[PDB]
């Protein structure tokens, strides 16, 4: 319900296990991804996370 | 209550100079936040905050984005976010400088510069075609974003806790939207110098002496936003000053962004070299929660909340369900939380 | 055809007037996009796009955010996002009006006005102590946001495909941040009127006759952003105009938001009543992807890409490889 939209904004990005831990942190405990009005910000964050070499 | 949090904004201010006491008092009406703002001296616009109870706090520092270029179509360099996990005592003083966005090249209320912006006036393009660089007609380059600082006053000298770097300014002819990997400093022994300034203004660092009116100032000099290029004021009617927090000003090159170490700018007046962003900082006294990532598009901000101490479950990471006030601890590696709510299966 | 999408923006333009041909040619240099911009009439600023293939396309329209208030501390009302699934024929002339952000109340270049904005002046604050009605000076309301329109012609008559409503304006006394539930309309039989305009300008709908100067225009008459209220025009010197795409006019209240139906403004000059949002629209010929959500913080945009047939097989989710058909449903 709030994940397909974020998937559309973000695109096909894959996450490694440690990166999955950081993914959980941004996705649940950062208010950019909690409240609906900052999804762009959220999406941006996720994108940048995938850029880091810790994320496959 | 887990939901309680304090949101420090730029108090409605913008541009090279930070907020006043009245701005922050108006910005925090009918809320749970109250700050005092330094009126004079290098602490002008820095919001002091008293920690209400001793606890473990998560601090979210968001820097500010840079300014758009003259051909304001390429996206602005975004401001960096740092999450830190710190521990705070009663009556502690947290000095928070919230970063401010660098001023854009376009639009401009000046009529001549506006006619330049809409493409009817294109003398800058002819100058680039002739001299391969800008020397006469200094074009609109975006101002550097201001860093976000959360620090404290221990017995005479400030001690940094959270620094979120500011987005660099976008040059006049920035044909590339590629952004460099974000830079983070986890060690306090590395000096917080200022960014290099050429024609445009390098970003402001932590503690460095500024001799340039267009470069951003370090925090120990007030950290006011830098002025524009000297050629931007002569034979031109526009200025693009960097935001408060060390944001460098915008010449035909790009304005550097602030940080623990300030962002760079082009040594010459290259109309296509965007300004480098700053270097963020995380204190050894706290725990870094997530890496440094470019997120912000406008003014910086600070979000301080009670950290969810949830080492009670087997996995070190957990979160609060918006639907249920119950905490939810998850299991990675495809493991599934057991019925006990701690174990994994 | 890996990662072939086209992004339509405001071409670097801002304020109440749409982009022209020069700015859009400047915006789409060294990219896979080329547009034409109308030069006059109701289509001045609306971008021309040729559909490259007869295919199913996903079109995502993001409206523009409204302007911030005089005490520009609260967040601006966000532009609504509409995602749709459409079927497009070869060589269609799509018409794309990209909404522009409503102008903020503060800062201003005037010295007296900046002195009001920072806090040294309180004539508005004292004025709401002596008669509680802002009519001698005018308060600070950001302009309404410019809606995002993607439409086409049949028989020379416009046909709405994607309409994403623009953000309402932030009033002076915007002490709260609540927003009304996001209004989406699917049936096209309801006419696209404009919002109510009182002291501040309502939003500009799909097609309506707008006579008020401060109100925003509907698309079939230009969709120009309105001017500020005349009380702010004289002896107060405020020019907080709206955004391109039906952006309402800033006054003590908030400017209404553009959309298929424009955002209603305040009939009275209430400095604590903000600018209402517009009504977004999805075409009957398209498929709604996700509920409409207030998302964008600045100038709106449009993203068009080829739609991926995830639901062509049993599994509803798929992620095709760049060069190979790697949709997620195992055989």
């Amino acid at each position: 319900m709030k994940d397909k939209f974020l998937k559309h904004l973000t695109g096909p990005l894959y996450f490694s296990p440690k990166c999955s831990k950081h993914f959980h942190r941004l996705y649940h405990n950062t208010r950019d991804c909690t409240i609906p009005a900052y999804y762009k910000r959220c999406a941006r964050l996720l994108t940048r996370l995938a850029v880091s070499p810790v994320c496959m | 209550d887990p939901t309680v949090h304090w949101l420090f904004t730029t108090c409605g201010a913008s541009g090279p100079h930070g907020p006043t006491q009245a701005q922050c008092n108006n910005a925090y009406q009918n809320s749970n936040l109250s700050v005092e703002v330094g009126s004079e001296g290098p602490l002008k616009g820095i919001q002091i905050w008293k920690v209400p109870a001793t606890d473990t706090y998560s601090i979210s520092g968001y820097g500010a984005a840079g300014g758009k270029g003259g051909k304001n179509t390429m996206m602005r360099s975004h401001g960096v976010s740092v999450l830190g996990i710190f521990n705070l005592e009663k009556d502690d003083m947290l000095y928070i400088l919230v970063g401010q966005q660098g001023e854009d090249a376009c639009p401009s209320t000046n009529q001549l510069i506006q006619k330049v912006c809409i493409g009817e006036n294109n003398v800058i393009e002819e100058e680039i075609r002739v001299n391969r660089s800008v020397h006469e007609w200094a074009g609109g380059g975006g101002g550097g974003g201001g860093a976000t600082y959360v620090f404290k006053m221990k017995d005479g000298v400030p001690v940094p806790l959270i620094i979120a770097a500011g987005g660099g300014g976008r040059a006049y002819g920035a044909k590339t939207d590629t952004f460099h990997p974000e830079r983070l400093e986890n060690n306090s022994s590395v000096l917080g110098l200022n960014g290099n300034s050429g024609a445009a203004g390098g970003g402001g660092g932590w503690n460095d002496n500024t001799s340039l009116l267009w470069a951003g100032k370090s925090l120990q000099e007030g950290a006011t936003g830098g002025h524009s290029c000297p050629q931007a004021m002569k034979k031109w009617g526009w200025e693009t000053r960097g935001g408060f927090g060390g944001g460098g000003g915008g010449c035909s090159s790009g304005g550097g962004g602030g940080g623990y170490i300030g962002g760079n700018a082009a040594s010459n007046n290259d109309p296509e070299m965007d300004g480098e962003d700053g270097v963020s900082f995380i204190s050894p006294l706290g725990i870094l929660y997530t890496p440094a990532l470019k997120v912000m598009e406008g003014h910086g901000e600070v979000n301080i909340k009670h950290y969810l101490n949830c080492s009670h479950c087997e996995v070190d990471e957990c979160h609060m369900d918006p639907e249920s006030h119950k905490v939810i601890c998850f299991c990675d590696h495809g493991t599934v939380l057991a019925e006990d709510g701690v174990s994994c299966i």
